[PDB]
């Protein structure tokens, strides 16, 4: 080893530095910053193609010490499988260096993660599939572990980039960016991030929020001027408006997923204007006409029962219909998001209530005193 | 004028967009009870005010107000 | 035979991982400590030893006892993790010994430190007028050998006695391996 690293002195430009470094702490027996400045050299060539011999060297140090968060080690061990160019080798690696590892939790779930994802590129529904709902369980009461829940979500989202389940997508592309609470990443990462969150949320089968999304304060802010027309459709779809979202055809009509995905627009943007109806109708009336949801979802009379039934049955809106008389009572929608105004007239409610509750508490007291002294 | 306790049982709480699993407080139903000994010292004890009458002046008392 | 209640102060960092300083340096502080302990013991029956690790922010793993069976016992399943936090260690320390089982005992603390410290200096300076206002007794062990030196630490040991307090100690030990029990001769056996 110390021969190893004399020699391979001059392996890159600036090296002897680092190399100098990595010779005083072997002679030294400080294990934690080597594996530090280790994570620091193994990053700083652009290729590192002496990290294939170099992994001997680590192999070597994770022996005496062999712990320093195998964390850690799994992540030097990942950087330098980036490099090996061959299937095989790489999963084999994986599988031995995870037993290798098989005491420390939270470095298992990276390794798995990196077999899971090589596989990925080749093949899934016998072992991707398998991969992650095996490891589930373990995220168990441990939050805060970002470090490997990152990777978790980034290969979940992945996987289920394909086959088409897209509500699947979003649910752990939002958790993904969650676990990274803080954003310190480069501007097109995000705003590629920001492009397919939008899209899947268009084409999610269980997903008619739109109104959390729009507001998602970390990614919708980084598409105002490049492909907006993402965001006036996510406007189009919060707000209901069928009308809105026809006149602007011209712009999703060239994205394919869009562009394929018809029906499945139209009756979502359908059932959001109904849940608009129903929420901006005053309280005390809440009782729409066939007509009137014809006239506000481009439908014909004839085919509007259709459009409740299914907005009752999946869960936005209890009520029922009244087919003699055409019209429909909406006991109550499903609740919606609200800005800095609508949160005043709930407030100015309030006040009422309160004034009503002590009026009448003192009616009570007072004309009941004599007994209750 | 309310229950002296407040009960509260931890559990996992995760969410739709909030994201991280943490752990917050559910409160539970909580209520005050006593063996018949307890209930005997501490009726002798609370000879410092008592008004049972348990018709309606109770029944508009304890409530409404 | 003054009474004088210590707390202990382990620390079980990553940096533990390191052997400089014999086996797995955390060995070398379980010896020390055991020793140490073992000392404390001889020095009055009534004396007790507590022990802190300076783990991501704490763990007292064994409040105040005159038996130490229970110091040892817990001060293995120590495997090291995180980085250290001093400011909220010897502020738990002090709550802890704040609360003697016998009042007349002196408070005093050990460290046992061998990191690198991540805090301001001037709210170091603040906690140390904060314990030495409540009349406390440390010992640093500069263990570890990360500064080897004031690791933004002699401020601290200067003012907790100052005007010659003789009351506070910083006992440095170089990165030479030879356990600290042959080092540290003043503040264990005899201030």
């Amino acid at each position: 080893v110390p021969g190893f690293l004399q020699q391979s002195q001059n392996s890159g430009p600036g090296q002897p530095a680092v190399w100098h470094r990595l010779e005083e702490l072997y002679t030294k027996k400080l294990w934690h910053q080597l594996t530090l400045q280790v994570l620091d050299f193994v990053q700083d060539p652009c290729f590192a193609q002496g990290d294939g011999l170099i992994k001997l060297y680590e192999n070597f140090i994770s022996e005496f010490e062999h712990r320093v968060n195998p964390l850690s080690l799994v992540e030097i061990i990942l950087h330098v499988v980036r490099q090996m160019t061959d299937p095989n080798v790489a999963l084999t690696f994986l599988e031995k260096t995870r037993e290798k590892v098989k005491s420390s939790d939270e470095a298992v779930i990276l390794c798995k993660t990196a077999i899971g994802a090589l596989k990925l590129n080749i093949g899934d529904l016998q072992v991707t599939k398998e991969t992650i709902e095996d490891v589930e369980e373990m995220l168990n009461n441990l939050p805060g572990v970002t470090s490997v829940h990152s990777r978790f979500y980034d290969l979940s989202s992945k996987y289920y980039q394909t086959i088409g389940n897209h509500a699947s997508y979003y649910k752990d592309a939002l958790r993904f960016l969650g676990c990274v609470d803080i954003k310190d990443l480069p501007v097109s990462e995000q705003q590629e991030r920001a492009f397919t969150l939008g899209l899947a949320g268009l084409l999610g089968e269980g997903v008619f929020n739109f109104g959390e999304l729009l507001m998602h304060p970390v990614l919708e802010s980084l598409r105002n001027t490049d492909r907006q027309w993402l965001i006036d459709t996510l406007y189009a779809f919060n707000s209901g408006n069928v009308e809105r979202f026809q006149t602007l055809k011209t712009a999703w009509g060239q994205q394919p997923d869009l562009a394929a995905n018809e029906a499945q627009l139209l009756r979502k943007i359908q059932l959001l204007c109904l849940m608009e109806m129903t929420f901006t109708r005053p309280a005390n009336h809440r009782q729409l006409t066939f007509e009137e949801i014809a006239k506000s979802a481009k439908i014909t009379v004839n085919e509007v029962e259709l459009l409740v039934m299914k907005a009752l049955s999946v869960g936005l809106v209890k009520g029922s219909i009244d087919e003699v008389d055409k019209r429909v009572h909406m006991t109550w929608v499903q609740p919606r998001v609200l800005d800095l105004q609508q949160i005043k007239g709930m407030k100015d409610r309030l006040e009422f209530w309160c004034t009503d509750v002590k009026s009448m508490e003192m009616l009570v007291e007072h004309q009941a005193h004599d007994i209750l002294t | 004028l309310g229950l002296p306790t407040e009960a509260y049982i931890s559990v996992e709480e995760v969410h739709d967009d909030g994201t991280p699993t943490s752990k917050t407080f559910e409160h539970v139903t909580s209520e005050i009870g006593a063996e018949e000994a307890e209930e005997v010292g501490v009726e002798h004890l609370l000879r410092d005010i008592k008004d049972t009458t348990v018709g309606t002046l109770s029944q508009r008392i304890t409530n409404q107000v | 035979m003054v009474l004088e209640s210590t707390m202990v102060c382990v620390d079980n960092s990553e940096y533990m991982r390191n052997g400089d300083f014999l086996p797995t340096r955390l060995q070398a502080q379980q010896d020390a400590v055991n020793i140490v302990c073992h000392s404390k013991t001889r020095s009055n029956p009534e004396n007790n030893v507590g022990l802190i690790t300076l783990a991501n922010d704490c763990e007292v793993l064994t409040t105040l006892t005159p038996d130490t069976g229970r110091i040892l016992s817990k001060l293995h399943t120590v495997q090291p993790k995180g980085k250290i936090t001093f400011c909220t260690g010897i502020r738990v320390a002090h709550l802890a010994l704040k609360h003697r089982q016998g009042k007349n005992h002196k408070m005093r603390i050990i460290a046992f430190v061998g990191s690198p410290v991540e805090d301001n200096e001037k709210d170091l300076v603040k906690l140390a007028k904060r314990l030495k206002k409540e009349k406390v007794n440390v010992d640093i062990i500069n263990f570890g050998e990360e500064e080897v030196n004031t690791e933004k630490l002699t401020a601290f040991v200067n003012t907790l006695n100052g005007k010659d307090g003789t009351g506070s100690h910083l006992v440095t030990v170089p990165p030479g391996p030879s356990l600290a029990d042959a080092l540290i001769s003043s503040p264990i056996l005899a201030g």
